[PDB]
RNA sequence: GCGAAGCUACCAUCUGUGGGAUUAUGACUGAACGCCUCUAAGUCAGAAUCCCGCCCAGGCGGAACGAUACGGCAGCGCCGCGGAGCCUCGGUUGGCCUCGGAUAGCCGGUCCCCCGCGGGGUCCGGUGCGGAGUGCCCUUCGUCCUGGGAAACGGGGCGCGGCCGGAGAGGCGGCCGCCCCCUCGCCCGUCACGCACGCCGUUCGUGGGGAACCUGGCGCUAAACCAUUCGUAGACGACCUGCU
RNA sequence: CGUUCAUAGCGACGUCGCUUUUUGAUCCUUCGAUGUCGGCUCUUCCUAUCAUUGUGAAGCAGAAUUCACCAAGCGUUGGAU
RNA sequence: ACCGAACGCCGGGUUAAGGCGCCCGAUGCCGACGCUCAUCAGACCCCAGAAAAGGUGUUGGUUGAUAUAGACAGCAGGACGGUGGCCAUGGAAGUCGGAAUCCGCUAAGGAGUGUGUAACAACUCACCUGCCGAAUCAACUAGCCCUGAAAAUGGAUGGCGCU
């Protein structure tokens, strides 16, 4: 028979195999469409979730009851010390897909970055890109390099820069800096490539990518919660007190006669550490890091035009389970995916 | 059954010159060219006469629904010729019992904003098919003029503004409003 | 945009059938898809014959739609259709194709030897022509 | 030793039928420009027919169930797979000979490629009948790479037009060359038309 | 009582997107049926639909790049050219390409005009059951000798250096210098090659694919896993980290 | 019948069907046992569409509406006995 | 359980009933003549599926017309009087209904097809022309196709497919 009283089903199928994500660093599953017209730029950045807090602000949506009324608002601080471009990598369209075509790496590469390439650095002799960097100082290599760049100019369509974090400048334990491909979206590919060829080995700060009051999409891995029962993982009804074989369960898995249990039925498994791309998180504040002209400039963070004190976004006793945000940071509205310390695209 | 042969003729006028790359008539004259393809109609577009005076269209071994095309090709070339020579002029009068459908052309003919239809805040923007050019007429108060060579494109663009101005969830017998085609004439008569 | 027609008096080459490789005049059309046919000079008895098998030439000899065979025999021999047909490029490349089938093993060998050489001569003359064309371009 | 068949202008099942038997007799086949395969019956007709096939899925776990391939190459492969005993070893071996492509890629873009005239649309259909391009069909059912396949084929056709122009240029010189030489190839050229070429 | 951290609640807070094809429908041009008709050929608008997008997972599916075992015995990467010796087999000339049309096409040449030696046009001349034909083309299939003719500067030395074109899965060509050697296609003469005594898997792609073994030249100088550690992770594995 | 008007909506006397969410027939399967009602819980499908999108109809002026089409995407609740 | 055919163990031949795109032995015939396009096509005894009733969809028939005294549609001109005819008054002078139901003028108009009216009016529906230029039109009938035609895991002309 039909189910008596209707009700919408628990949880979304548009999110499943509810398994532990392969990646830790959240992948950008699609970069925006590079109109060829507007000038070149980076489309992505890689920050770190340091911590939450309030803001207060005058709101200006006329019509609302809250028009010209100071609301408070939660915010995430994503500590975002500048990335270093250490590569470019050309792609070409095919009917099969979007084949990577040619990867040109920079000359010098940090031990921050080189870390990444070994599973055990203590034990390695740290011999990566050693025979590579020989190319960057001779006639033969430099010529081949130029021909590679020329080929990319002829053939390639999509160009992504490879950059990596400055793990050095953080309060985190790890030294092994996260690399990431970031897509250069702008004018023609020859222009596009000579921009990234100029940026090679160079810093790139956050303000170069993003601007204030800009909607951006946070991409990361969710705060993981291990094995969890169906009542936690699917928010199924608890059964009542009298249930003999437990009550944080689903009673009827399925009907008899599709005589299999379906993929749509709720089962206990991994809850959390999923990959998730939350969109439309408005940047309230791109904050300037500590710097020195004579003494420290700690003010430039959490001081407002109306407050004028000498704060940084660091609270008393620091952000908990994190550190001091001594670098430039963004300040999104609301919560975002993942734990404290988590790398965040 | 299979009719052993059918045909017709299309007497082109001495002003116009028609030419056919196979089965793709191209008709040019006073106002401009008008190409049209008939690869999909399956006929013998012969062109005969010194001074190239008449277009003939055979159709061999046709069955009833195949012989139905013969005249419709012939007729489409007739309109094509008319378009080239005279050019089509569809006139459409606005009608209302209150809200005086405010029309205004924009880029040249292209756009047609149609404001205050039935007291609606929504402003209908209506493009025209490439070639057709709307223009708000004089000598008549609530009345548009769509001119153009390719009749198909004109009458489509007329419809575009006719269906734009449609009444939803009302008694359409009561609510007779919109910009309706009043007259399907020519740009010049001779 | 048709040039050849099932006209009375059209000569048609029969592509296949019992009378394959024979010319034949269309005396009268019986039907949508069947022609009453004759080839008096070409050894083909007066009979109905479907169009599917006949492919039609560029020769319309003129007689009346149901004459009695004698008269088409005259109109064939007046026009001298046998002479004219054998003169045609079509009939030549029929004659060719038959002579390629008749080819014996020694005859096949001779040919190979004759081509082996004849394509060598041309090949050089083409190469000379290319060099001359390159010299003009320079 | 290998068929390459330009799938353009052919009929989907009609070609697949012929390909299957070739493949079963050990003939290695390649089928190229599969988006250009065209299927009898008006477009809408066939879209629904595909969309139905999409609906077919193993209710309890779609991940197992009938994998609906979008690309025209894989579609055509699917229909040829339906005419072999593909559960057998010999059937599986047979398919391994067949090699299908959306568009025409680099080994075969400089190979002459055949046409099965028994599967051809101009022959097998009445001209007043309607049909569908398997491309359009593939596109609307979710094939990602129509436009890419078009942009790569415009290159190829431009690249080929050049080759043909040079080919023509040789042919022309060769026609000139014979005329330049036709008294010192005269008693060869005579013998090649007693045994019936050159006529 | 109060309560840090941590879990956690519409019991707190934040975010939830864009296209395409079209359906029903209403229309255009328009025959059938000298009119008329949304339809027959043709065209338009069109949706909580459907397909994709975004979003999640990621194939006995691919990718570019890095580093590639100095050694205390090592072991390998290329290159070229040699000897044996298991094993796995299929094969038994090649074809190096316009685009497409089908109630049409192919080739020329433009005298003439326009565009970037080509492209487009017109005009004219040829083909069209396609001979600038897959019913096709290319290639030859005994070895040598000498001694004439016609054809004659062509071929080679895994001959050697430079300049190109090729990215869709490039994997292949092309064109230019220099060294040495030869006289090869087509006819004829002129002899000779175990002529193994009528008789089967011959004849090639073949220096084939893989595994194990002897020579030269130039290169190389490891990561991974455990253990330990960490807690962004965790049932256990796994995962993220740290360690002259 | 619907003032008038067979057919907006209806529809007698007659007639042709589909359906297996009713109940009967029937007894083919299972009596070396297929756990016998309801409720809870959960998933999925169907459409014979209540609402929601797009539309044709009216005895649709508006409002309210019934009739029909595409259509099952999304919903369809809290209690008293 | 249908059709064919009834079995010692084997070679060659030939058949039946069934087939011969590919799965799969055989049409890879230059097979013959038609019919039919389906946004639910159809595709073989038993058998696994549809009816009444519809359709200028297309194809055949059958029967009757019509028209040069040049029609048929397509547009344009009139549709009256004897007459509030009679029954019915609740109003029907053509018009809710029903018995009637002819003459005149006639070129010709029914004591009226409808619209609509309390009832008229007003409008609308033959006979004939003007233009145009050969077939036109009606009623049946039976073939394919279509509507009729709604079920629950995703699905079955056996499958792939096929015009
Ligand atoms: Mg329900
Ligand atoms: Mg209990
Ligand atoms: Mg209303
Ligand atoms: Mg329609
Ligand atoms: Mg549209
Ligand atoms: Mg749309
Ligand atoms: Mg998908
Ligand atoms: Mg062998
Ligand atoms: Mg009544
Ligand atoms: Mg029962
Ligand atoms: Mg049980
Ligand atoms: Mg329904």
């Amino acid at each position: 028979s039909h189910r008596k009283f209707s009700a919408p089903r628990h949880g979304s199928l548009g999110f499943l195999p509810r398994k532990r994500s392969s990646r830790h660093r959240g992948k950008v599953k699609s970069f925006p469409k590079d109109d060829p017209s507007k000038p070149v730029h980076l489309t992505a950045f890689l920050g770190y979730k340091a911590g939450m807090t309030h803001i207060v602000r005058e709101v200006d949506r006329p019509g609302s009851k809250v028009n010209k009324k100071e609301v408070v608002e939660a915010v995430t601080i994503v500590e975002t010390p500048p990335m270093v471009v250490v590569g470019i990598v050309g792609y070409v369209e095919t009917p099969r897909g979007l084949r990577t075509f040619k990867t040109v790496f920079a000359e010098h590469i940090s031990d921050e970055c080189k870390r990444r390439f070994y599973k055990n650095w203590h034990k390695s002799k740290k011999k990566a890109f050693t025979k590579y960097c020989k190319k960057w100082q001779d006639d033969a290599g430099k010529r081949q390099l130029d021909k590679d760049f020329s080929s990319m100019k002829k053939y390639c369509q999509v160009i992504r820069v490879l950059a990596h974090t400055q793990m050095r400048l953080l309060p985190l334990r790890q030294k092994k800096a996260h690399l990431m491909e970031i897509q250069v979206n702008g004018g023609t590919v020859a222009e596009k490539l000579d921009w990234a060829r100029e940026r090679l080995e160079q810093q790139v700060p956050v303000s170069q990518v993003f601007g204030q009051d800009e909607m951006i999409d946070v991409i990361g891995v969710t705060k993981g919660k291990g094995y969890k029962g169906v009542t936690s993982r699917w928010h199924t009804k608890k059964l009542p007190r009298k249930t003999h074989r437990g009550l944080r369960k689903v009673a009827c898995i399925g009907a008899w006669h599709p005589a299999r249990v379906a993929f749509s039925v709720a089962r206990a498994g991994q809850k959390g550490y999923h990959h998730r791309t939350e969109i439309n998180k408005k940047i309230y504040k791109i904050g300037q890091g500590y710097l020195i002209k004579d003494g420290k400039l700690i003010k430039n963070n959490a001081s407002t035009d109306y407050d004028l004190s000498d704060k940084s976004i660091n609270p008393l006793g620091g952000f908990v389970h994190y550190g001091e945000v001594t670098n430039d940071f963004v300040m999104l509205k609301g919560c975002v995916v993942g734990t404290k310390k988590r790398v965040l695209t | 059954m299979k009719t052993i042969l059918s045909n017709q003729t299309v007497d082109i006028p001495e002003n116009v010159d028609i030419s056919l790359k196979g089965r793709t008539v191209i008709v040019k004259g006073p106002r401009g060219t008008l190409r049209r393809d008939f690869n999909h109609i399956n006929v013998e577009l012969s062109l005969l006469g010194k001074k190239k005076k008449r277009l003939r269209v055979d159709k061999w071994w046709g069955n009833r629904k195949e012989l139905a095309t013969v005249r419709t090709i012939c007729s489409h070339v007739q309109n094509m010729i008319k378009g080239v020579t005279l050019g089509f002029r569809y006139k459409m009068r606005s009608v209302y019992a209150h809200f005086p459908i405010n029309v205004v052309i924009q880029e040249n003919g292209s756009l047609v904003e149609i404001r205050n239809f039935l007291g609606e805040k929504y402003i209908r923007r209506v493009r025209m098919r490439p070639g057709v050019a709307c223009s708000v007429s004089q000598a008549q108060k609530d009345e548009l003029v769509l001119e153009g060579n390719d009749i198909e494109l004109v009458s489509n663009s007329a419809a575009l503004i006719q269906q734009a101005t449609t009444v939803k969830n009302k008694d359409i017998r009561k609510f007779l409003d919109g910009i309706y085609v009043s007259e399907k004439g020519t740009v010049q008569q001779a | 945009v048709f040039r050849r027609f099932v006209e009375v008096g059209r000569v048609a080459y029969v592509s296949f059938g019992p009378h394959a490789g024979k010319l034949v005049a269309i005396v009268d059309v019986i039907d949508q898809n069947r022609a009453l046919v004759d080839g008096p000079c070409t050894r083909v008895r007066r009979q109905a014959m479907p169009f599917k098998c006949m492919q039609l030439t560029d020769f319309i000899l003129k007689f009346p739609h149901s004459a009695r065979q004698k008269y088409v025999r005259k109109a064939w021999e007046k026009a001298d259709i046998n002479t004219k047909w054998a003169a045609t490029r079509w009939a030549k490349k029929i004659e060719a194709r038959e002579r390629k089938a008749k080819m014996t093993d020694f005859d096949r060998y001779k040919v190979m030897k004759a081509k082996k050489m004849r394509n060598r001569i041309i090949k050089n003359e083409v190469k000379k022509l290319q060099r001359a064309a390159l010299l003009k371009a320079s | 030793q290998v068929l390459v068949l330009d799938g353009r202008g052919h009929l989907l099942g009609r070609l697949a039928a012929i390909v299957a038997k070739q493949v079963l007799l050990g003939r290695k086949v390649v089928v190229v420009r599969c988006e250009g395969i065209n299927i009898s019956g008006n477009f809408y007709r066939n879209k629904l027919k595909y969309l139905a096939f999409l609906r077919k899925r193993m209710n309890t776990n779609p991940s197992r169930g009938p994998y609906h391939f979008r690309a025209p190459s894989r579609i055509f492969w699917r229909t040829v797979r339906g005419m072999l005993p593909h559960k057998t070893k010999r059937g599986q071996a047979a398919l391994d000979r067949l090699k299908v492509f959306d568009g025409i890629p680099p080994p075969y873009d400089k190979k002459k490629r055949m046409v099965v005239p028994a599967a051809l649309k101009v022959v097998r259909l009445k001209p007043t009948r309607k049909f569908a391009y398997l491309g359009r069909l593939a596109h609307e059912v979710g094939w990602k790479y129509q436009a890419v396949t078009a942009t790569l084929e415009e290159k190829r056709k431009e690249k080929a037009k050049i080759h043909y122009r040079k080919k023509k240029q040789l042919m022309r010189l060769r026609k000139q060359a014979e005329k330049n030489v036709e008294k010192k190839i005269d008693r060869f050229t005579e013998v090649l038309k007693t045994h019936g070429f050159l006529v």
